RNA sequence: UAAUAGCUUCUUAGGAGAAUGACGUAGCAUGCUACGC
RNA sequence: GCGUAGCAUGCUACGUCAUUCUCCUAAGAAGCUA
């Protein structure tokens, strides 16, 4: 199967068998790669090996072709010649293979293991074709790394709403949330097969799990759980189509009597209909989700495709649209596997509908008028290319805040990925600035809102409110136990329950923690409704209690702190450790 | 050929031989250069001949490697076409009646000859003349395979629509027999 | 496993003498591949063997026809040549005889296959060739039976069937005789043992089978090409009823093909010097070649003239583009020169003069579209009878 | 790969490389062509370059056919023979060729650059095959002229409605109008690719152009524009099918009581049916565009193909057909790019409909029962061959008036083209006379129609109105200002503005002037709608203010002045500069 | 839309083998001559 | 008589090339038969 060279697009049929992706390479580029890097295994229509009766030589420069086969120096016939000579590698279209000096970065892209931060940043500044390859190989590295995971099974039948966990000894465990699902396997005697996938959350005490059931087929101990690895398919479309602005709105016909609710964004809406792709950013809780429905109502007779990486965001957008937009002309696209508790309120899974909601993974190849991508911060370049490929629309609308949290990026373990290099869209937004912004806020007290605006943003937020005087920030040690995959602070909750008797206000509060272990545990001794930091970002509250467990870079992340403290409205009791964080914000000392 | 230094060695040996000959070199010197010219020429042809094998050999590799590359490129296309054909034919199935008949099977296996006869939603009857028409499917509805069908279309050999009233004994010669009549299951 | 298969019906667009449409069966590649891989060793063994009863792969050129006919005359006593015809051969074929032919062809797999493998191969053969789904104008029907003319083993299976019918005719003829009128004691004993081995014995008597085979080869020598048969039977025995005659073939066809075989389509020749009256649509004649007499096959001149006049595609009409066509036709028609009837002989000279005229006109057109005549022109040998005479000499 | 010699139609395989179209020539004709003209490159099945290891000799008389190939004087084996010799040039069918001295004209056709007026008249009075070849050559010359056209770009955009233009320094500035369209480039790093089809027309104030785009793509400052170009396929069909006179109507069938409007038009349709093809000539707005629809109603069952070369006229024709012809059995074919916004009311782009309307360039290859081509004046012989080839019909009907403005013929810059040489159809119309004629005016007042009945028409037109005494001719010197390469007459503008506040019943009259510069610059000052004479054709207005910008061959064109004056309805004021023009008309005194 | 098998004719390309001819290097056999013993 | 050198003739081996022929394969065009 012939293809195109990655760094010169020239016709070729050569692949670097040593590279994980075996990308296509032309004669000149392939020679530059093999001579430069340590990769000395290259795949043409046939593998390049010594085809002797008994011999094993994989190096290409040491291989010579004889008869109709390939051999080393010790098995060649009296006739020549080297495969790797004349500055070129022997192959197809030998006389149209143009070389490029870009091999210098290609070597780093291929040879790196993504452990350090430098790879990501350099994996994002490369050209389009190299960008796609870097994304593909990074995702392949992620999947391969996931192949090394801790497998478990149910101890036995304990409760219908909660199972128990029995992991293998000598392997780690993954984080427990909605993003991470697991597959049960049925190797009993008797035909290893699947019955359903489960999502797990830490149990009450010791060992236990409060789970989510996908299929009603209940399992005995004959099955065991794995972290549902899979493969990666290749990509062709660019991360971002070229920016081509418009003069007057084309294909998008404005509405009549749009609404009195969001008439302030009309200009933005037409500007949303202006650029081929538009980038809007708004701080936590400012109606960008609201802006999406506003835009949809601005163009009523246009087919709109809502897209988001995760189920939570797309489901929230779906609910908001049901609330405002007409409910009949809706089509939520559901994965066939249904590994999540899906959203079934519309006439579900009608791909030929006007307002079509889908997640990045389950998008079917179709066409639209305008597509709105949401939460690009967690989105990766792979997602961007996938949406570019499967979907074609007259307009694109990327809405998200790089000041939010990043994608998981589990393989990254050393170095901190700064916002500018989260992905192509984040780099664009940090380079030229978002095409749109709305800086009004209505939730946080005066001192907190002013200080938060002062931390990272350019002093453009103010609260149409007066401080409720129930916001605090203390210095409690909260000795750490952390005897589980995530940190826990129980004695901090003890210090809190020393309070909460003199402050009857927040007796219906929501507990939040930067570690899901404390999130699980805090709901056990006391029945406080729980909502991890990730599960925030889309809802507003008046009584929230956030607790800090450790002191590190993950604890001083201004993005995490911002999204943590901006969710309360009138009262929040805080457990805080670091003086550095303590000197940026004003709170009562108690 | 000319790229290899053997060509240059032969050329310089020949030039020296000619210079000696025109310069009246002695016989002993003349033989030396001629012998030197021969061995220089010997190497020149020796490595020249192997080139014929080389470029010859490369061409079969290209043609072979063209062919092998050509085949696989075509293999994927036909595989995709076959998969699309299979799935498109799947979507035509009457799942309800098919399931009803196949579940009644004691062993879950039924002869193929009854799969259409008990599930096909469209019946085509090809009729050669008027007598067979009248015998088999007279009227707008008729019976076949212990089921009731209703006529929805009638066409001639030319794929031209024909009205039912036009199918009469006297009008028979004017019709381009045979008639294909398409009906639906009721 | 069993793979049922669809086979298309293709209208044959070829010159013919009767208006009835001719159809062939296009078998799916999925069946052709397996049938080839299962049968081709035996098939090539038959096609690459000389002097057997099944003459396939034996060229009729280079004196091949004479060798063939001399092999037919395998020292029979009072020779009489005879040939029969099968009306609707491929469509009146009983299922049992097709299965029998497939089994006979499969008997050679005594080591490469176990029993179940052979049975499933036979089942696939039946499901793909014998009684399969037939596509006729975009519509799937069921073929009731009878051999399709498209499978891998189409000529060889029909050859086996033809031999089966001939041997059955011999058996019926030998049995149906009175018995008291057979003066020769040996034949009476042979008839007795034949009846015993037929209706009074359940395991094969290889001794008697060999004896009967020798009897048939001694008095019923055969030539078969898949439906065309030439027999050189002893006429004395046939008159006495000890070997199959035309009427025996008629009866056998009646009760094992459900067809009637009119005597008008079967020919008997009492003189060997005239050779078989017709075989593979080639009349035969004895002519003095070199210094000895040899048999030559010549076709019906009407067929050659028709192939000369009517062509199946427009581009073949130019002629100058196709000189090889007329060369091949002349090669086929050469033996007509030796025919006593002059109008027969004139066909070959017509083709020769016509080839010469096309060569001249082609050179003229070539010299018109250019101004240089072709340096190498060996075409001059194609309008000389010697080149054709060489094709019917046994030297090669 | 053989062909026929153009001017003798003998079998040949030789083509003139120096000829743009590389036409087929025979040995004798090729010899005559090359020996006399600068053309000395001939293409057989193989080029006649000297096939030396290194040598470039293209002259035919310099070469020999030696060995196997063609060689020069010092590169030929000893066995040589001249190619261009014995009054011939070696080629296929050498001794079956015949030619004549008419090559003389063909020599002029090959050599002429299509700059002088004599070129066209000679190109339009040659033999039929010579006619076709001349059209091919003129079209090729026009296409090749675009290669030297300048490159524009955008300075900035203060207003999205009007672009700010910048021509490349050192190259000519093409005029701004509808006839010329541009496609863009984004050559920066980063997308040297097209960015849509646009068009231009100058802005009145300062430097600005009010623009329009086929697509919507706005231009970054880096993005720029260049005039579009499309290759040309050689035409084969004759300009006009030979005329054959039938005895009765064959293949067409009349109507029963067609209508009360076309009743006087019946013998016309009879004459159309009787003849193979027919020509209708008449002044503008006299029932010509109405005639085609009347014929269509006269032959309903007949499949009819309306064709035009422009898009504005066919749109009005489609509007009229909608007014009268049934909407169901109608169609409209637009090119893939669809440069101009066409008529979108029928089942668009349905070639297989009974009544199909199209422009010449986007015609599909089909058949018909009759093809009606309208407004022959704007079409060239190339268009005639194109329509004769693509559309195959039983009858051909041609409509258009020679006195109307001809095709652009931009290369023409010397002399004047008379109506009889616009194209073959116009030549027939003027030479023997049209097959049919009708003249009557129903729109403008009695006075100006009386004048135009003598200006170009020889007292042919009666009218149906009464002179309102609002026909005004003004005589002022009108000093010239050659500003934008198109003259601007500022003092005449002064006269206009000074007697526009003195004329209360003329506060909306459309301002008309031959030059676009004055036409545009008048907009900012007197505010009336502005419309140039070229595009003013086909539009009627209640009141018109014409202004003779300067005395010259362009502004004093009788055809242009006629089409300018014939757009008024109740009255018109005009500014005359030349005394003869002011006198030959008979307006009020002023 | 155009089947299985066989035979034959022609054209082109490739490999191998053989025969003859020619040139070059090497090995061996013989003849003549220069120097030393 | 021996050794070295040179020239001439002849035989063998290897290398290069020219021609002719035989076959082996592959590709293409065509015909005939069942
Ligand atoms: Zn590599
Ligand atoms: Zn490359
Ligand atoms: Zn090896
Ligand atoms: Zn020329
Ligand atoms: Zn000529
Ligand atoms: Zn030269």
């Amino acid at each position: 199967a012939v293809g195109a060279c990655v760094l010169c697009n020239s016709q070729t049929s050569l692949r670097c068998g040593a590279c994980i992706r075996r990308p296509f390479l032309c004669c000149k580029c392939c020679y530059d790669h093999v001579i430069s890097t340590s990769h000395k295994l290259v795949l043409s229509v046939n593998p390049y090996v010594c085809n002797a009766p008994g011999c094993d030589v994989t190096d290409v420069t040491q291989l010579y072709l004889g008869g109709m086969s390939y051999y080393c120096k010790s098995h060649k016939p009296p006739i020549s010649f080297p495969l790797c000579a004349n500055g070129q590698v022997f192959g197809l279209y030998k006389n149209t293979c143009v070389g490029s000096d870009n091999v210098t970065d290609f070597n780093a892209i291929a040879t790196c293991d993504w452990t350090n931060a430098g790879d990501y940043i350099l994996a994002n500044t490369c050209t389009e074709r190299l960008k796609l390859f870097a994304a593909e190989t990074l995702k392949a590295t992620e999947e391969t790394f996931k192949l090394s995971y801790g497998i478990a099974t149910v101890r036995e039948v304990l409760s219908d709403r909660e199972l128990h966990l029995s992991w293998e000894v000598g392997k780690p465990r993954p984080p427990l949330n909605r993003n991470y699902v697991f597959t049960g396997y049925r190797v009993t005697k008797n035909s290893k097969v699947q019955i359903g996938e489960y999502t797990f959350e830490k149990g009450d005490y010791g060992d236990a799990v409060v789970y989510r059931g996908t299929t009603t087929y209940k399992l005995n101990v004959g099955d065991y759980f794995v972290l549902t690895s899979h493969t990666v398919m290749p990509l062709s479309a660019p991360t971002l189509v070229p920016q081509e602005h418009y003069v007057r709105i084309t294909g998008l016909y404005p509405t009549l009597n749009i609404s009195d609710e969001f008439s302030s964004n009309v200009a933005n809406y037409q500007k949303v209909g202006m650029q081929k792709y538009s980038t809007l950013q708004g701080p936590p809780g400012t109606g960008k989700s609201h802006f999406a429905i506003g835009l949809a109502l601005y163009y009523p007779s246009a087919r709109i495709v809502y897209t988001a990486c995760s189920h939570a965001a797309v489901d929230a957008l779906c609910e908001k649209a049901l609330k405002y937009l007409p409910i009949d002309k809706c089509s939520r696209i559901i994965p066939a596997r249904a590994r999540v508790e899906c959203f079934d309120k519309f006439k579900v899974n009608s791909t030929l509908e006007q307002y079509v909601f889908c997640t990045v993974n389950a998008l079917p190849e179709t066409t639209a008028d305008i597509v709105v991508f949401d939460e690009i911060s967690m989105a990766t370049n792979y997602d961007l290319s996938v949406v570019n490929a499967r979907l074609r629309a007259k307009h694109y609308v990327y809405i998200g805040d790089p000041a939010q949290l990043p994608a998981p990026r589990t393989l990254l373990t050393k170095g901190t990925l700064e916002p500018e290099y989260f992905n192509s869209v984040c780099r664009l937004m940090k380079t030229i600035g978002p095409d749109m912004f709305l800086g009004t806020c209505r939730r946080c007290p005066a001192e907190i809102v002013d200080t938060v605006s002062a931390l990272v943003y350019d002093n453009k937020l103010k609260a149409h409110k007066d401080k409720s005087a129930q916001c605090f920030k203390m210095f409690y040690k909260g000795v750490i136990t952390h005897d589980v995959s995530s940190a826990i602070n129980r004695p901090q909750i003890g210090v809190v329950r020393e309070f909460l008797t003199r402050n009857p206000a927040w007796r219906k509060a929501v507990f939040i923690s930067p570690y899901n272990s404390q999130n699980a545990v805090a709901s056990k001794i006391l029945g406080l409704p729980t909502q991890t930091v990730d599960s925030s970002q889309g809802s507003e509250y008046d009584y929230v209690i956030f607790t800090q467990t450790t002191e590190t870079a993950h604890s001083c992340n201004v993005n995490r702190f911002n999204v943590a403290i901006t969710r309360a409205k009138v009262g929040i009791l805080c457990i805080m450790s670091d003086r550095d964080l303590y000197d940026k914000l004003q709170f009562t000392s108690l | 050929f000319s790229s290899l230094p053997s060509y240059a060695a032969f050329a310089t040996a020949q030039e020296a031989y000619e210079q000696a000959v025109a310069n009246g070199d002695s016989e002993v010197v003349l033989k030396k250069l001629k012998k030197s010219l021969n061995v220089a020429k010997s190497e020149f042809d020796r490595d020249a001949a192997m080139q014929r094998k080389l470029e010859k050999m490369a061409d079969q590799a290209m043609t072979q490697m063209y062919k092998q590359a050509r085949s696989e490129d075509k293999r994927a296309k036909v595989t995709s076409a076959m998969q699309t054909m299979l799935f498109t034919m799947l979507r035509k199935l009457d799942n309800d009646a098919l399931n009803n008949i196949i579940n009644n099977a004691r062993d879950g296996c039924v002869p193929l000859n009854i799969i259409p006869l008990t599930t096909a939603a469209k019946l085509m009857v090809v009729i050669p003349d008027y007598n067979t028409y009248k015998n088999t499917c007279d009227g707008t509805t008729f019976t076949y395979a212990s089921a009731l069908w209703e006529i929805q279309q009638v066409v001639d050999a030319d794929s031209k629509i024909v009205q039912l009233s036009e199918i009469s004994m006297d009008n028979s010669p004017n019709l381009a027999w045979p008639l294909i009549v398409t009906a639906l299951r009721a | 496993n069993v793979i049922p298969t669809i086979t298309q019906m293709n209208l044959k667009y070829a010159i013919s003498a009767k208006n009835r449409a001719r159809t062939v069966a296009g078998v799916s590649i999925c069946s052709t591949m397996t049938n080839r891989q299962f049968h081709q060793k035996l098939l090539k063994s038959i096609a690459a063997t000389r002097g057997a009863t099944v003459v396939i792969g034996t060229s009729k050129f280079y004196g091949g026809w004479h060798n063939m006919l001399k092999t037919v005359y395998s020292d029979v006593e009072n020779p009489h040549l005879m040939g029969w015809d099968y009306p609707k051969c491929d469509r009146a074929m009983p299922n049992m005889l097709r299965i029998m032919a497939s089994l006979v062809l499969a008997r050679k797999h005594t080591t490469c296959c176990s029993l179940s493998h052979r049975f499933y191969r036979l089942a696939n053969e039946c499901a793909q060739v014998l009684s399969e789904m037939v596509m006729c104008g975009g519509s799937l029907y069921v073929k009731p039976g009878g051999t399709s003319s498209g499978d891998a083993t189409t000529a060889y299976a029909n050859s086996v069937f033809n031999i089966c019918q001939a041997v059955t005719a011999n058996v019926n003829a030998l049995l149906s005789t009175d018995g008291n009128k057979i003066a020769d004691k040996y034949v009476r004993n042979l008839q007795h043992r034949l009846y015993e081995c037929l209706y009074r014995n359940r395991d094969v008597d290889t001794d008697f089978v060999n004896e009967f085979y020798a009897y048939l080869r001694k008095h019923f020598s055969m030539m078969i090409l898949s439906d065309d048969a030439v027999v050189c039977f002893n006429s004395t025995y046939a008159s006495q009823g000890l070997v199959a005659s035309i009427k025996n073939f008629k009866s056998v066809l009646y009760y094992q093909n459900n067809v009637f075989m009119s005597e008008a389509k079967c020919w008997t020749e009492t003189d060997l010097t005239k050779g078989p009256h017709e075989f593979c649509s080639q009349h035969t004649m004895l002519v003095k070649q070199g210094d000895d007499y040899v048999y030559l096959p010549y076709p019906d001149p009407s067929r050659i003239l028709g192939a000369g006049c009517f062509v199946d595609d427009i581009v073949k009409t130019d002629g100058t583009l196709m000189i090889e066509r007329f060369v091949s036709l002349a090669i086929d028609a050469y033996p007509l020169t030796k025919h006593p009837n002059q109008e027969y002989a004139d066909v070959f000279h017509l083709y020769l003069q016509y080839i010469r005229k096309l060569h001249d006109e082609l050179t003229g057109h070539m010299l018109d579209m250019y101004s240089v005549m072709l340096t190498n022109d060996n075409t001059s040998r194609y309008w000389e009878p010697e080149f054709y005479e060489a094709m019917y000499t046994p030297h090669t």
